[PDB]
């Protein structure tokens, strides 16, 4: 048997209703099982044959269906609830036995907050990177919804390699993100330029961060 | 609760055996103990239940022919893995179900990492800029294989730090920042970083410019 879940990623409102799809290939009847799984840690069980509330689950939460298609339906949502939900088959029609088994590809749920606009600061490196061979400058975005876009000029010229961005996860109380892009270069290219900028974009608006490297 | 073992670098190619160890019930009641895992960025993947009573066990069909689920004692279940992928590179649970009940019991997972390459430890760089509030932090630079621990000032400094999710580098080894916000009036902030693959132990701390 297999589990299909839709959508893959769903955007909600602070105070809105979401429902998540979950698809057998064949009769399950009502084991089906839902979690929840917030970044960096294990699932959560939220939901057992379809519709029974786990412990400690609010009750905004909701599960429905038997058989083949079942509904998984967050009503009220908080930005506590930005994370990413997985259906699980719990029944095996050929040995007829109730194990908790294979699981739907999961959906990402991102809560739309109360917009701000993300402030900025530029690490420049430390003395002790360049004898080492390489260089990573970082910039951080704090505290913003929604997402930014980061673009690196060096002396004016956008870099298109080099790059690694990682974004903390949506904050439980207030929806925000936090962002630390990285720009790494060998000592030879980052001694070959002075100018280095970070450039975060949210939309129609801009925040811009730069250090000369003969001023550190 | 449940605490899984046996995660760390292989090569490709490997076997490697992980165990998930019971505290405060006992395999000797009826359960279902399952492995899940989940490679990075990517959902949850069943691996295979036993059942404790009688070791009746049931696998995933992409499992079955290459790992192995085992009751070992009334407080271990095994999964033993060979053939190994850099694509089995995951975080490896346990958990426990009954009967069509879901599985309300996890535990934290152990990581296993199947690459090329060596265990490397981490160089630790500190973060400030080129001001009555200042943002400090911790580069912990090229890494292998996660995790790396990151804490400030022991675990006692709380207000305002932001740890960032790793980031695994197209040379294959990772990298991740943690900053601290603090106020003209605070006390200097160190950065604690441990590499236990490595046995890497490294304190730093930030002044600010």
């Amino acid at each position: 048997i297999v589990m299909t879940q839709t959508p893959a990623s769903v955007e909600a409102a602070v105070g809105g209703t979401v429902a998540i799809k979950c698809q057998a290939s064949q009769s399950i009847r009502s084991y089906l099982a839902w979690y929840q799984q917030k970044p960096g840690q294990p699932p959560k069980l939220l939901i057992y044959e379809a519709s029974k509330l786990a412990s400690g689950v609010p009750s905004r939460f909701s599960g429905s269906g038997s058989g083949t298609q079942f509904t998984l339906t967050i009503s009220g949502v908080e930005c506590d609830d930005a994370a990413t939900y997985y259906c699980q088959r719990n029944y095996d029609s050929y040995s007829g036995a109730y194990y908790p088994n294979g699981f739907g590809g999961g959906t990402e749920v991102v809560v739309k907050g109360d917009p701000v606009a993300p402030s900025v600061l530029i690490f420049p490196p430390a003395a002790d990177q360049v004898a080492t061979g390489t260089v990573t400058i970082v910039c951080v975005a704090n505290k913003y919804f929604p997402d930014v876009t980061v673009t690196w000029e060096v002396d004016g010229t956008t870099q298109t390699t080099g790059i690694e961005n990682s974004k903390t996860p949506q904050n439980s109380a207030d929806c925000t993100y936090n962002l630390s892009s990285t720009l790494t270069l060998t000592s030879t290219q980052y001694n070959s330029h002075k100018e280095y900028t970070c450039k975060v974009t949210q939309g129609t608006t801009s925040v811009v961060q730069s250090f000369n490297r003969g001023d550190c | 609760q449940l605490v899984e073992s046996g995660g760390g670098l292989v090569q490709p190619g490997a076997s490697l055996t992980l165990t998930c160890t019971a505290s405060g019930f006992s395999f000797s009641s009826d359960y279902y103990m399952c492995w899940v895992r989940q490679a990075p960025g990517k959902g949850l993947e069943w691996i295979a239940c036993i059942w404790t009573a009688n070791s009746i066990s049931y696998y995933a069909r992409w499992a079955k022919g290459r790992f192995t689920i085992s009751k070992t004692s009334s407080t271990t279940v095994t999964l033993q893995m060979t053939s190994l992928t850099a694509a089995d590179t995951a975080t490896y649970f346990c958990a426990r179900g009954g009967s069509g009940d879901g599985q309300s019991l996890w535990g934290p997972g152990t990581l296993v990492t199947v690459s090329s390459g060596q265990p490397k430890a981490p160089s630790v760089f500190p973060l400030a800029p080129c001001s009555s509030t200042v943002t400090l932090g911790c580069l912990v630079k090229g890494y292998l294989p996660e995790p790396v621990t990151v804490t400030w000032n022991s675990g006692t400094l709380t207000n305002g730090v932001r740890t960032f999710p790793s980031v695994r580098q197209s040379s294959g080894l990772y990298s991740l920042s943690s900053v601290v916000s603090v106020t003209s009036s605070s006390q200097p902030v160190t950065c604690n970083v441990a590499h236990p693959a490595t046995n890497t132990k490294v304190d730093k701390t930030v002044a600010p410019s």
